[PDB]
């Protein structure tokens, strides 16, 4: 019902998430949520998908892993409107899902005015 | 969108089957579609929604991108360098725009 859970779903194609396989990397305090630095790693993927839970429109990033990639690590700076839990699902070629998912507190909310 | 000016850092060159580290940025203001004019009024989005990377044609990543994403998006990543040519950087703007930039590698 909730977004979080329809763009999980639609990922997972049904199936729950397992854990390990997955690094999500993200300060425990961001002083600006309008430039937040993710960095995500999954060796195996074929995709990881970020997700913000607090935010409005949750959705952040799909990072699709094509053949030429050394590995499957991603950086990129995020915003985050507020205090919240960041979300990485990373999808393997077999189709299995893994999750981490970590607060990350937010001084300046990111979003916009 | 004006003065979208892509920055590339990247080795010119690699040992054959060598891992590179790709970072890529440009300007864009990635207007998020929630932030609120003097009269409180919603500003529409205008984002960068898709970033490819291709070596010798052959994609390295492809990232949908949402509002989220931050103002001038930066994406890094590793390009594993086989063979010599040229890596080629894509960015599709919500206005229509098509943002390219070229990067020649040589293989030492």
């Amino acid at each position: 019902s909730s977004t979080v859970d329809e763009l999980t779903a639609a990922f997972t194609g049904g199936a729950a998430t397992g854990e390990g396989g997955l690094t999500l990397t993200a300060p425990e305090i961001a002083e600006n949520g309008n430039t937040v630095p993710i960095e995500v790693k999954a060796p195996g993927a074929v995709a990881i998908m970020l997700l913000a839970a607090g935010n409005p429109e949750p959705a952040v990033a799909t990072f699709n892993f094509g053949p030429a990639a050394a590995d499957q690590r991603a950086a990129t700076r995020i915003r985050l409107a507020q205090t919240q839990d960041v979300i990485a699902l990373a999808k393997m070629a077999d189709g299995s899902v893994v999750k981490a998912q970590t607060t990350v507190k937010v001084t300046i909310g990111g979003c916009g005015g | 969108a004006d003065d979208a000016k892509p920055r590339v850092k990247v080795p010119s060159s690699a040992k054959a089957g060598e891992t590179v580290t790709v970072k890529a940025l440009i300007s864009h203001k990635m207007e998020s579609g929630q932030r609120k004019d003097a009269d409180g009024k919603l500003i529409p989005r205008s984002i960068i929604n898709r970033f490819t990377c291709e070596l010798n044609g052959v994609n390295v990543v492809d990232v949908a991108i949402d509002p989220a994403v931050s103002t001038n998006p930066y994406f890094e990543f590793d390009a594993k360098v086989d063979a010599a040519g040229e890596f080629k950087f894509t960015w599709y703007d919500d206005d229509g725009s098509v943002y390219e930039d070229v990067k020649p590698i040589a293989v030492a």
